RNA sequence: UAAUUGCGAUAACGAACGAGACCUUAACCUACUAAAUAGUGGUGCUAGCAUUUGCUGGUUAUCCACUUCUUAGAGGGACUAUCGGUUUCAAGCCGAUGGAAGUUUGAGGCAAUAACAGGUCUGUGAUGCCCUUAGACGUUCUGGGCCGCACGCGCGCUACACUGACGGAGCCAGCGAGUCUAACCUUGGCCGAGAGGUCUUGGUAAUCUUGUGAAACUCCGUCGUGCUGGGGAUAGAGCAUUGUA
């Protein structure tokens, strides 16, 4: 058996954990799940993506993270990744990986650097300034 | 919650650094170099560094026994649980510290000054490290004000990797002119360090390569 | 019939509670209300001149059954308001504790929480009981 | 920007002129073969070195170079 | 009667982690010696000690600033041992830190 | 080119400092493998949309396993790496790329010789000189002022709703902070619209405060065309806290 994988990460205001086990099909992350969430005001990221793959995509795939984070656009930015995942790896490992990787080709260019190490973070502040890169006003004679 | 730490880990730094500030102090006759301690189970292993033990030591009890009954005192330990010793010095030409006070003593008493300076950086050089100077400060005259110096050898400044060979020692003077100060930054070899990286990121070597073969057949003779 | 694993909407869930309580009139309100400011940073008091504490009420109600322990300063710095503090930067300050502290009070009178260990109160096993038969299908029924 | 120091050609220079035969045109050979002979305590100028050392063979496979 | 269980939890005062890894190598050779089942080590975040200051005796002149921080980290283990093995690493083979602290640690 | 960074005929040759090299932080590995501090599964399962044992409170030696939730304790991180143009065709430089990245991968630290009559005798208990040392410029206790204001100068918050509030939905994630010569964090209960008296894990911090529980932002109704949820300068009463005052 198995009773561990390794992955982990940090959003903008949320982080990752391994804890996608054994499930049998449903995928709920407790915090906006695919069945009943109902956010209705910015639904593009999840309207763009599952166009020719399936509708239901419920077999043995279950993103059970105990742990949850967020903000107010991380979490948006989160669920777009992990419904990334979730169709990625429905494909992987149970369904015909000529299934996935003809999917994939397909998405190729819908992953706006979804594959990219994580490397995206503000800037520490410069001191004698007032915001980051900003600098204090002279006082000229 | 029991929720308490850096109250006692920046403690055990002021505790050394109040020491080794009261034995530069103390003790400058011999010529200090340093401490060193370590946290055992009810017994603190300090030992400090000297190059006139002799001295210090006395009479096996002329100043090590009050020097232990002073560390007691100032902080109510259960005598037996400190044990300070002292220690033999390697590389004695090289304490910076020691080589500052040393021309301290050669300055205070009543000798030409740069005789002395170019002789002591000639010594730690026969010792044999990469490279050293001095500076002195101050007057040497019936003058305004001055900066004297003089080096050898090699010298860097600046990064990261070179505080871990270079040293440093910036010390004063009291003289019936007026206080100088004086300062050293000898810097020993990189390969003799035995400790932390050896080579410099400048550096680099390449070993050789390997030998040569002639034609030679697979084989052709009697076996 | 009852509960769903996590079913949850909000304004309509608010409305609903609203209008439900509404024509009940067991809440006992204690009489000290629409004086009131409902906090120490507001800018002005409230203008329906009549509501707000059955809103307040549906408003903990929709996360009472949501999270597991719940807090009188944890409810108050939910809505610390921001104060207008003159000629000065603005300030979030803590709301309220005599509004809190009695509609909870009417909220246990109820029978809706009750005090447990593992800090304070928790929704009680009324709430169990609830979200078993009766306000699940009611709220099934009404939505 | 992309611009090399001393130190970098003279290593180049001096690893080629005792090891020409070996280290074929691809970087991370390159980078294995001078890790395995050198030890370069700059660990970034152990991977900066590969790139010019089989730029510079790339050039003496197009044709001869000067000195 | 010898061989108990304690699940003992013993502190030590250090920075580095080498000797940590030395001492895990011993209990695990002395609890394999007559078999016992091993315990891991604790395991906790990093730290960071900011202090703003200046870089100047009096304020004139620029604005410069400094800080500096330090990773200084006492440590305890959680070992399922008896005494008589637990009191072991202090006396046989003394180096640097490779010891034992007594205290109780159980409940 | 970031450059005394390199190419180069060269009365130059061979070396040093600076540059650079270097350290810190934002970085992935299905690992060497780690922590009842995040806590994890089959939780044996127990009360919760059923002929959907997975979780909601949890079983404080609940399993064989522990990092899978932080981390480095480490180590490999991944460089002009290919095409075009482009100059003794060598330095070097712009586009196309698959991709951790492609002004130096971003930013910070580290700083050359020679100087300034630059600031600091008010950090010194570091001092050369003179002054004071018994009617004290030494030190200590009571009270004022350093916040005083006819007038100028230099930072910074509020302001001219229409792109501005009230009841609510996100309180979730982020670098910090807290004692055996005892006063720091506040949890739910009570009257409390600024404090106050409770008992709580609290003084060797992923354990408790804060699950690091902010506002910014949007809509259900009420708010309008100004001097209304743009104004709050300047003043008058009251309830209070800290501190000997």
């Amino acid at each position: 058996a198995v009773p561990s994988v390794q992955t982990f990460g940090k959003k903008k205001s949320a982080t990752a954990v391994a804890h996608v086990k054994a499930g049998k099909g449903l995928i709920k992350v407790n915090g906006s799940p695919i069945t009943l969430v109902e956010p209705e005001i910015l639904r593009f990221k999840v309207y763009e993506p599952l166009l020719l793959v399936g509708l239901d995509k419920f077999s043995n795939i279950d993103i059970r993270v105990r742990v949850t984070g967020g903000g107010h656009v991380s979490q948006v930015y989160a669920i777009r990744q992990a419904i990334a995942k979730g169709l990625v790896a429905y494909h992987q490992k149970y369904v015909d990986e000529q299934s996935k990787n003809e999917l994939k080709k397909a998405f190729t260019s819908y992953d706006r650097t979804l594959l990219i190490a994580d490397s995206r973070r503000p800037e520490p502040k410069k001191f004698g300034g007032k915001g980051a890169r900003s600098r204090f006003q002279k006082s000229y004679r | 919650a029991l929720i308490s730490k850096k109250r006692k880990l920046v403690a055990d730094g002021v505790f050394y650094a109040e020491l080794n500030e009261f034995f530069t102090r103390e003790l400058a006759e011999e010529g200090y170099s340093g401490v060193e301690v370590r946290v055992t189970p009810t017994k603190t292993e300090v030992i400090i560094r000297a190059t006139r033990t002799q001295d210090v030591l006395g009479e096996n009890g002329r100043r090590i026994n009050e020097l232990t009954l002073l560390v007691q005192k100032r902080f109510k330990y259960a005598p037996g649980t400190i044990v300070l010793y002292a220690e033999r010095v390697q590389d004695r030409g090289l304490s910076a510290v020691a080589q500052a006070e040393s021309m301290k003593f050669k300055l205070l008493n009543g000798l030409a000054i740069r005789r002395a300076a170019y002789g002591v950086v000639r010594y730690v050089m026969e010792s044999g490290a990469k490279g050293c100077e001095v500076v002195v400060s101050g007057k040497l005259r019936a003058a305004r004000a001055k900066a004297m110096k003089f080096a050898d050898g090699f010298l860097i400044h600046s990064g990261q990797p070179v505080n871990d060979f270079i040293d440093t020692a910036t010390r004063h003077v009291l003289m019936r002119q007026g206080v100088l100060g004086i300062k050293v930054k000898i810097m020993r070899d990189p390969a003799k360090s035995r400790t932390g990286p050896k080579a410099l990121p400048d550096a680099v070597t390449i070993i050789e390569p390997k030998e040569e073969e002639p034609i030679l057949a697979p084989s052709v003779k009697d076996y | 019939p009852g509960v769903s694993v996590r079913d949850v909407a909000a304004q309509d869930f608010i409305n609903a509670y609203a209008s439900f309580l509404q024509r009940q009139g067991k809440l006992e309100v204690p009489g000290y209300v629409d004086i009131v400011k409902t906090s120490s940073g507001n800018e002005m008091p409230p203008q329906d001149a009549e509501g707000w504490f059955y809103k307040r009420a549906a408003s903990v109600a929709r996360h009472i059954y949501m999270r597991k322990q719940v807090g009188v300063g944890k409810l108050n710095k939910l809505y610390g308001g921001a104060k207008s503090r003159g000629v000065r930067p603005y300030k979030h300050i803590d709301a309220s504790g005599s509004i809190n502290r009695k509609v909870l009070q009417a909220l246990e009178k109820i029978g809706i929480v009750e005090i447990s260990p593992k800090g304070g109160r928790r929704i009680s096993e009324n709430g169990q009981r609830d979200l078993d038969r009766i306000a699940a299908q009611t709220l099934e029924e009404d939505e | 920007g992309r611009v090399r120091t001393k130190t970098v050609k003279r290593a180049s220079k001096a690893l080629i002129e005792r090891y020409y035969p070996k280290l074929t045109l691809d970087f991370q050979t390159n980078k294995r073969l001078c890790d395995e002979i050198a030890t370069i305590q700059s660990k970034r100028l152990r991977n900066k070195i590969a790139g010019y050392t089989t730029h510079l063979m790339k050039r003496i496979q197009k044709g001869p170079v000067r000195g | 009667q010898q061989q108990q269980i304690i699940k003992i939890r013993i502190t030590l005062t250090s920075t580095k982690v080498k000797q940590l890894e030395n001492v895990s190598s011993n209990i695990v050779k002395n609890a394999e010696q007559h078999n016992l089942v091993k315990k891991g080590p604790v395991r906790l975040p990093t730290k960071v000690l900011k202090i703003s200051t200046r870089k100047t005796p009096n304020g004139e002149g620029s604005k410069t600033w400094e800080t500096y921080e330090m990773r200084i980290h006492k440590r305890y283990i959680d070992l399922e041992a008896p005494v008589q093995i637990v009191k072991r690493i202090t006396q046989i083979t003394i180096e640097p830190g490779v010891d034992v602290e007594v205290v109780v640690a159980s409940n």
